[PDB]
């Protein structure tokens, strides 16, 4: 009973390549706020910024 | 694609305040392009533009 055919061979499967994506998001800009007046001239204000 | 677009954000408040008397707009442009293309000097992103 043992066969004259010798047995096929089986082929490993095929492994997955496991991919990541890497995306970005786009959040808009913020605009200006109001322009208010003060008292002081120009240099203090400016050390004071 | 917004990536393309956030590109263009950062060089559109990059370059502005810009005349074209004052310095070369390669060398303005320079900057975000290597950075944007991720290119590790500011001479070759003068030779890719």
């Amino acid at each position: 009973g043992q066969p004259l055919h010798l047995p096929i061979y089986a082929t490993p499967a095929d492994p997955k390549a496991l991919l990541s994506a890497a995306v970005a998001t786009s959040q808009g800009g913020g605009k200006l706020p109001e322009s208010f007046i003060s008292l002081w001239r120009f240099p203090h204000m400016l050390e004071n910024a | 694609t917004p990536e393309i677009q956030n590109l263009l954000d950062t060089v559109y408040n990059g370059l502005q305040n810009f005349d074209k008397n004052k310095t070369k707009l390669l060398a303005a442009i320079a900057p975000y392009i290597a950075a944007t293309l991720q290119l590790p000097s500011e001479n070759v992103a003068h030779s890719i533009l």
